[PDB]
């Protein structure tokens, strides 16, 4: 015990009650208000959501010319949109096609381009998934219900830096004839990180 | 630094825990939304923290037994008292004290206080970001479609290096420009803005297996060499 | 496995905790003295283990966060139960109820038995040992001072090429012989004998630093390829 | 929580508990006896220890004809002294120099020589120790209190196959005139692992 320290992890309730000891001191010093704390939990839990990419999607998948000018200057055009901001400064967007699948991670960590997705899902920051998706993504993907052809190449893209990724999915083969607002709907948050394709509203 | 955080292509994680995005909570616990405050609201005053490279770095130095256990947002709070405590910004015995109080107490109140002059700070910080992009007057060593092959080094701080791509050839597929080193930045040492490059590796390079995979990573110049010949 | 107990190479772990040889205390516990008798004792009969290949694997197979805060004898149970449930020696269920039994009442006595018979047997195994060497006709195909280059190959299951030597240039310094293949044996699959070679490597070959160190280890000739012209 | 099992370890509790769980099944079975889990016991905490080692170091450093014997052909000579048995069948034994320094380890378990040196020390497998004395054994020996100069080669010998090594130390200068036996009093187990040198028994 007194020469394995390592083996002993510090309790959960240790990391709750460091996180109001250091809510108490900042604000007692008058380093950070209340009313701060809250701007931020608000913006995060109500005001950000996978709601804006589905968007972007339902416009690309309506409109050619949005679509062209989103994947070669794609940082210009989320710019117009107004999807900037922390942690959303640089962003990518990767499109999938018949041959071609796209998935990305962090395996370092466990960034997500906030002012476009939203928070990431619990398994997305998890180890499991960050240490498989790079070395065997088919599997991974199978797990997530997505069995991909042998023929079909699968793309990962690892955030390292700054740097976001979005995906692309492909127009789903029940649509046609729905207007944008009606795609958007559709949209999974899912497909956009590449887990995922969208079901076909037919059924 | 070759630490746990550095997961990829590691085994033993197990499976994904797959849930519906529609019951995929956020928060759970209220400690942990205090806790996105918490970090939103310093690194938007530049308080112990410039930019996500020295957030990162904190997470980083945790022990592997507390990375593993603690939660996710049990890794921010690590990194917020980290470089508080390195900045001086708050005394190492004057936490200490605070922490077991509310372990102790844990319903413990705090005594409200506001000012829409933070408010407008942090909101800035939201909405403009902190793109690390820089100006330098230095000359690019590589050039889209050109072969590379990532540098065989360990550094021991901070490094968006991940050990499974080093000492591995691969091919340039775009030139951002510069962008803050966080080799560097994360240790204060100035962010020395460096060329950044995405780099696609074929799986048959990473994992000696021939599959119909590849992984693109982003990689700073000064982790990349030339091929010889 | 690219697993959690593959630590070479690896930074956070922290300090050594030093200790004098005539203060380090070999077991703190009465379990801990119980579970080597356990280990010595199931794999002199070969229950549920012939050699130790099948025991490192059982360890190799642990939850991250098990192996990182169960104490050194607790990868010894942990593989002890793993192998001797695979093999069918022991029922699921069986084993669970006795465990939770015991953690509710640690006390309860446990009824002894005793036959010097089985004593024999596992003195044979701490006396004669288990040599891992075979005859095979294969011939070797590497020879000492040769140069050689491991492979980069990430088996799924046991193995004991460690990530830090993968992908690598090193130089053959002797020829063991024949033994017992790892990857093939802890797997049940079959002992089958490969040429083991002890190669020699350079700092800066495996770290990118040049320094006056040197790392000697044992590879299987699977292991290694010969150098490309 | 229910979607976070793997950040909850079992407790220490739990181990002890599966041991003795064990322990009455195989009885209860008829499995395995008593008198063979006290042999065991008996014979790695009573009739095994670095005692062994120190002979041999001993013996080579009084006798130039042993010590060539036990360099060129360790698995004989060991052999006929009777120091054989579980994970001590094959034994190879390095030696230090002036400009040669020797430091095993086995960073994937804690492979170590039994029937040589008894058990192995309690950092020596702990991840600090294994993950560190690869990359940088430099640093590592110092924390031993041992500090090389650059000029002395440091070769790292990692167990990874059922070979083991024995680092053979230098003998001090301060002996001279000492006996064998009275020479094994002063070879320390750590010394034979390559983490310190014997020290001049002058002082
Ligand atoms: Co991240
Ligand atoms: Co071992």
């Amino acid at each position: 015990d007194p020469r394995f320290p390592h083996h002993h992890p510090r309790p959960q309730s240790f990391w709750e009650a460091r996180a109001k000891a250091l809510e108490s001191l900042l604000i007692e010093k008058r380093l950070l208000s209340s009313d701060a704390i809250e701007r931020v939990i608000k913006h995060y839990e109500h005001e950000l959501g996978p709601m804006n990419g589905a968007k972007v999607v339902a416009k690309a998948w309506t409109d050619p010319e949005f679509k062209q000018r989103l994947l070669e200057d794609p940082e210009t055009v989320l710019r117009e949109l107004g999807y900037f901001g922390l942690q959303g400064e640089h962003i990518r967007v990767v499109e999938n096609t018949d041959t071609v699948h796209n998935v990305v991670v962090c395996t370092l960590c466990s960034c997500y381009p906030w002012p476009l997705l939203g928070l990431p899902p619990s398994w997305y920051k998890e180890p499991a998934y960050r240490s498989r998706v790079v070395k065997e993504p088919r599997k991974v993907l199978q797990e997530f219900g997505l069995d991909l052809p042998d023929s079909v190449e699968i793309r990962v893209w690892d955030s390292s830096s700054e740097v976001r990724f979005m995906v692309l999915p492909q127009r789903p083969e029940g649509t046609e004839g729905m207007t944008e607002e009606e795609l958007a709907q559709i949209v999974t948050r899912d497909s956009m990180i590449g887990v995922a394709k969208v079901q076909p509203p037919k059924v | 630094m070759n630490g746990i955080h550095d997961v990829g292509g590691m085994d033993g994680f197990g499976k994904i825990m797959y849930v519906k995005e529609e019951e995929d909570t956020y928060f759970k616990h209220d400690w942990e939304r205090l806790t996105f405050g918490l970090v939103a609201g310093c690194m938007a005053q530049g308080l112990g923290m410039k930019a996500f490279d020295e957030f990162r770095i904190g997470i980083e130095k945790m022990r592997p037994v507390d990375y593993l256990t603690s939660s996710y947002y049990g890794h921010w709070i690590a990194t917020v008292a980290y470089n508080l405590l390195e900045t001086g910004v708050l005394d190492e015995k004057e936490l200490e004290d605070r922490t077991q109080a509310f372990m102790e107490k844990p319903d413990t109140k705090i005594q409200r206080w506001e000012n829409p002059k933070l408010v407008k700070v942090v909101e800035k910080a939201l909405l403009e970001g902190l793109s690390p992009v820089r100006e330098v007057s230095s000359f690019p060593r590589f050039e889209v479609g050109e072969r590379i092959k990532t540098r065989n080094i360990h550094p021991t701080g901070h490094t968006r290096f991940p050990r499974y791509v080093r000492d591995k050839y691969g091919v340039i597929e775009e030139v951002y420009g510069a962008h803050v080193f966080p080799d560097d930045a994360a240790h204060r040492k100035g962010e020395n803005p460096q060329y950044l490059y995405r780099v696609r590796f074929d799986a048959e390079e990473l994992w000696g297996v021939k599959q119909n995979d590849s992984v693109y990573i982003d990689l700073w110049e000064g982790y990349l060499e030339p091929v010889s010949h």
